[PDB]
């Protein structure tokens, strides 16, 4: 009687067992089909702002957004219930495969301090393979704050002299060249650290927004749909 | 303000030459006639599959048959470590996690991470379903290890440079122990269950105790940020893991810094150190996809246990000492013996 | 213990070149790289300036572009921020800061006074 | 830093330098070598055991 | 009066096929191709062709005992197509060694095997037609993963555990098919090489139940193969209207390709000798009759206005060029 019972609590713990498996086979499908995002910011960079029509749907310690563009379904988490010491919980988003990085353009200290984040977000040993998606927000903003002239860009950037707009750069129709020198410039500035440090693995994929466009949710799309091309590309060995 | 900082002057040299006059010989010729431990380097005996995301915490409890992964998918999977079967798969309501907790008894399983709040679930219940059995909250930061001492009382440690004693039932803070400036990582209990450590990002191990709110002791003598923290079987010793990629082993009596496990090829993080059962055999997981066990007497390399493709998480040792369970950033848990 | 003590700024007439200096003891110097945090009065903390272990790779905030120095040597494990002249706008609060981990380029070093591996400073006037 | 910081951290200090209770460095040594000593016997990972002894084979 | 059935070609049994709609008539065991030694330098040349393709895919049949993993799903199909073909080609060399007297059934009473009346024909022509069909469906298995880890991009480190789905056709489909030519008596003896294989001397075999087949699964492999190449090619596609510049792309198409072509166009060519002796030896036969009813005694066809021979130069490609799709995984170990 106790063979038998022995026997049968081991085929009911293998059932048990086959069962939770298949659920987690099950829920594995699902987890990875929809694509992670980890948003970092400033208090003053817009952080909510990126996306308007669904941030709303109808705990404080890490805020969700759940949008789903063609079919694919885009997950944001931003954290901000933590203190400012930010080595220890980054290292929970290796997994992700996008870092939405926010920067006000209009505030400069400020600029200098976001620059070391990217800095530091880039040469990371644990954050070394996961690309970002940076945003320069508050380009209206920027827009009239470099035609009011009280602040000069050269006091916090002694490099902003000895810059010319790139003949890549496509400015957009309806502004003076000088605002377009001024974006294109800390464009350039991130990308002097974009493109150092970083031999192949992860590329940066710079765009401009404001308070008014909705058209964020597409170039997340787009830049995560290279995001995953590349990585693909790069686990097949193909260099 | 110059008398502030002339008695911390005072009290800080009076603590070292308290330390040197304690300090009448070192312990590293005091283990001179004894004999090296040999290459006694095991293999893995199990590979438990079965998780989506990286493993970040474990724990055994009394029993060496039921293990607990956490994963940053929002899993908790409880296995049977004999014939590889998962027992239970606890969904989580937060995904990020960063430890989880089996109780001496093998009702209750707890976990915590981003979230800033402590679940527990039942695993006996009448119903016989897993669920949401308590919520303990009240830490303004991240946890980072909670480890159980019965099944009424919990102890937390948090990146509010803050560890916290809670009770169970009422669901309220019963202690809370204030005087690290940086975020504590790790937190032991010491096997009679009267004080414990914990190794902040401060290159400090506060050893405190349970009874009473006060600091009973502050070990010093790191570089960088201490990862893992483990007394020894015996209780008078512990030993701390620091990016720095050395281990310390200190004493509790002499509140001296004793032991410096280094090598120069190694210049990764150390992540997760547990004691053996006899105290002689020191495994520690690094950072270069590999884990080293040291001696405690010696301070010589013993071995190297190899076999990850990402960076080791947790490491954990059976109460009693035969199985070591060590949990990496590939989604799988390896059984070493 | 790991500790930074400082020395040198505070009253310093406008004009002269004057050397803040930083002792470390505690970490190995030459496998850490340092940073040189200032805070203003009715600031908080700004970062001017960062050091990586060689000496080579040395990078300047905007404000102090072609004025400020900073070097270190390792044999007598001290580290130096040569200053050339004032600011009427740098009256501010100094602190030599290190990041905790030594072989690496990526560096968190400005907190809301919580940081750990960051010396008491020292308070410089114009 | 903060002189209710910096009072908060010297009374520990005393606090903790009330009960000092330390002893020499060799005698823990020593007593750290007795109990790996006296426990070396049931270490089931410095000395290997049969497949039939541990269920871990 | 038309074709009547010789004397000499009468079967002792009921077979159930039928030679030019007369039962009971039976090719001879003799070739009668090749005459004086040329069977024999045949036999000669299909020997070194053996002793030439297993040299080759010994070198892709000991590349799996190196490793088990580095073996995609994509690349799951080519070691069982590889060791597939190489014992295909190393038992076509033992029977090459076994001999053509213990072939056909055994004064001019010799003939060739017709059906279940074998002693030997069973085993072997399971093992060599199966096998056969085996590796044809899985390449096509190959090339249906490639379709499914390059047109939609799967995981190509997870979808293995389909492969005992996909098994249950690889080793079904041709399963499925290899029981007719046994069933009701449709298995015959080749006695140029001393093999027992179907579709030598009848019309029915290799129109239905070998050739179309093969073709079908020649046909879907190069579509889906195709449609591969189309989507990496759009992938690359996106690639160059940016700042960057990728030169792997191409090195990793020519290689798809020449591996494709060095057993897509083979066995294309293999399938115009089937045709080609399809359609000329339901004629063939009419001048053999023609030529030989004096002999015979048997009434001689009143038009074989149209005279023909098989030649040496197309039997010999044909038998080099059977067992040389085999070789082509050997090109990817290289």
């Amino acid at each position: 009687s106790k063979t038998e019972d022995k026997r049968a609590q081991k085929r009911a713990e293998k059932k048990r067992s086959k069962l939770i498996d298949k659920q987690l086979q099950d829920e594995k499908m699902g987890y990875m089909c929809t694509h992670r995002l980890l948003l970092l910011g400033a208090d003053n960079s817009g952080k909510s702002t990126i996306v308007k029509q669904m941030r709303i749907l109808h705990t404080s310690g890490i805020f969700e957004t759940k949008f789903q563009v063609d079919k694919v379904n885009f997950h944001m988490f931003d954290v901000g219930g933590q203190r400012d010491e930010r080595r220890k919980w980054i290292q929970c988003f290796n997994d992700v495969t996008a870092i939405i990085f926010v920067v006000d353009s209009s505030d400069y200290n400020r600029l200098q301090e976001a620059l070391n984040l990217f800095k530091s977000i880039w040469n990371n040993r644990w954050l070394r393979t996961i690309s970002v998606i940076l945003f320069l927000n508050k380009q209206d903003l920027l827009a009239e704050k470099v035609l009011a002239g009280k602040s000069k860009i050269e006091d916090y950037f002694p490099e902003f002299a000895r810059y010319t707009t790139p003949e890549d750069a496509t400015p957009e129709p309806g502004e003076d060249p000088r605002v377009t020198r001024a974006k294109y410039f800390i464009r350039d500035e991130f990308l002097r650290i974009s493109t150092a440090s970083g031999d192949g693995r992860h590329y940066c994929y710079p765009h401009f927004t404001c308070a008014v466009d909705t058209e964020n949710a597409r170039r997340i799309f787009n830049d995560c749909r290279d995001i995953i091309q590349r990585m693909h590309l790069r686990q097949y060995e193909l260099l | 303000l110059d008398q502030l900082r002339q008695e911390a002057e005072q009290l800080k040299n009076q603590i070292r030459d308290a330390r040197k006059a304690c300090a009448d010989a070192t312990l590293s010729q005091i283990t001179n006639n004894i004999d090296p431990v040999g290459r006694i380097q095991m293999r893995t005996r199990r590979t438990l599959r079965g998780h989506l995301a990286k493993i970040y915490a474990m724990h055994w409890g009394t029993d060496s048959r039921l293990l607990v992964s956490a994963s940053q998918d929002g899993k908790l999977i409880i296995w049977d470590s004999y014939t590889t079967n998962k027992v239970h798969a606890i969904p989580l309501r937060s995904s990020w996690v960063m430890t989880c907790a089996y109780a001496p008894s093998g009702n209750y399983v707890a976990c915590g991470g981003l979230d800033n709040i402590c679940s527990i679930y039942n695993l006996k219940t009448r119903e016989g379903n897993v669920r949401v059995s308590r919520e303990l909250a009240g830490h303004t930061g991240y946890l980072s290890c909670c480890r159980f001492l019965d099944d009424n009382q919990i102890v937390t440690s948090s990146g509010d440079t803050t560890c916290a004693l809670w009770d169970i039932e009422t669901g309220q803070q019963t202690t809370t122990f204030t005087g690290h400036t940086g975020d504590v990582m790790s937190l032991s209990l010491a096997p009679d269950t009267r004080l414990f450590v914990s190794g902040a990002c401060d290159a400090s191990a506060k050893l405190w105790d349970v009874r009473e709110g006060m600091c009973r002791q502050t070990f010093t003598g790191h570089e960088s940020d201490i990862n893992a923290i483990c007394f020894f079987p015996n209780g008078n010793a512990f030993a701390t893991g620091s990016d720095d990629a050395t281990c310390r082993l200190f004493d509790l009596r002499a509140d001296q810094e004793l032991m410096t496990y280094s090598h120069d090829n190694i210049i990764c993080g150390i992540t997760s150190v547990s004691f053996s059962k006899s105290g002689r055999l020191l495994l520690a997981g690094y950072d270069d996809f590999n884990c080293n066990v040291w001696d405690a007497l010696k301070a010589d390399r013993a071995g190297v246990l190899a076999g990850h493709d990402n960076r080791v998480s947790c490491l954990g040792v059976t109460d009693d000492g035969m199985a070591v369970a060590t949990g990496s950033w590939d989604s799988f848990l390896k059984i070493w013996n | 213990q790991v500790q930074l003590q400082e020395s040198g700024g505070g009253l310093v007439q406008p004009g002269g070149s004057l050397r803040l200096s930083c002792a470390a003891s505690g970490f190995t110097f030459s496998n850490y790289k340092m940073n040189w945090v200032r805070q203003a009065p009715g600031k908080g903390l700004e970062w001017v300036s960062d050091i990586s272990q060689s000496g080579a790779s040395i990078s300047y905030t905007g404000s102090v572009k072609g004025r400020f120095t900073i070097s270190r040597d390792n044999a007598k494990n001290t580290l130096y921020l040569q200053m050339n002249s004032l600011k009427p706008e740098d009256t501010a609060v100094y602190y030599c800061a290190r990041c905790p981990a030594p072989f690496t380029r990526d560096c968190f070093d400005v907190t809301s006074t919580t940081y750990a591996y960051r010396g008491q400073g020292t308070q410089v006037t114009v | 830093t903060a002189s209710i910081a910096q009072a908060r951290k010297l009374v520990e200090q005393l606090k903790m330098e009330a009960n000092i209770d330390r002893i020499k460095v060799s005698k823990a040594a020593a007593d750290l070598m007795a109990y790996c000593e006296a426990h070396a016997k049931e270490d089931p990972l410095l000395t290997p055991v049969p497949a039939s002894e541990n269920p871990f084979r | 009066i038309g074709f009547w059935c010789p004397r000499h070609l009468k079967t002792s049994g009921g077979q159930g096929y039928k030679f030019l709609g007369i039962d009971q008539c039976a090719p001879p065991c003799p070739n009668m191709y090749f005459k004086s030694d040329e069977l024999e330098f045949a036999k000669s040349f299909i020997g070194t062709v053996s002793i030439f393709c297993l040299c080759a895919t010994l070198f892709t049949f000991l590349t799996f005992l190196i490793d088990v993993r580095r073996f995609r799903y994509p690349e799951r199909p080519i070691i069982y197509y590889s060791v597939c073909y190489s014992i295909v080609s190393l038992m076509y060399f033992i029977g090459f060694l076994l001999g053509d007297s213990t072939a056909c059934n055994k004064e001019l009473g010799d003939t060739v095997v017709l059906g279940s009346q074998n002693k030997a024909c069973t085993v072997l022509f399971m093992l060599l037609y199966f096998f056969t069909m085996a590796g044809t469906v899985w390449w096509v298995i190959l090339t249906i993963t490639w379709f499914l880890a390059a047109g939609r991009k799967w995981s190509c480190e997870a979808i293995e555990q389909k492969a005992v789905w996909f098994h249950a056709v690889a080793w079904g489909t041709p399963g499925f098919l290899t029981v007719m030519l046994l069933a009701m008596n449709k298995v015959e003896g080749d006695n140029i090489s001393g093999v027992c294989f179907v579709g030598l001397y009848d019309l029915d075999a290799s129109r239905y139940f070998v050739l179309l087949p093969l073709c079908l699964c020649v046909f879907v492999g190069l579509s889906l193969l195709l449609a591969g190449i189309i989507s990496l090619n759009h992938v690359r596609q996106v690639i160059q209207h940016d700042g960057r510049n990728q030169e792997k792309l191409k090195k990793f198409m020519i290689r798809i390709g020449v591996f494709s072509g060095l057993y897509l166009v083979p066995l294309v060519t293999l399938l115009g000798c089937y045709v080609y002796e399809q359609v000329n030896r339901i004629t063939w036969e009419i001048t053999w009759v023609s030529d030989h009813c004096r002999q015979y005694h048997i009434p001689c066809p009143y038009q074989a206005k149209a005279k023909a021979r098989p030649e040496l130069a197309l039997f010999m490609i044909k038998y080099l060029m059977t067992l040389i799709v085999g070789i082509s995984a050997v090109f990817w170990v290289g």
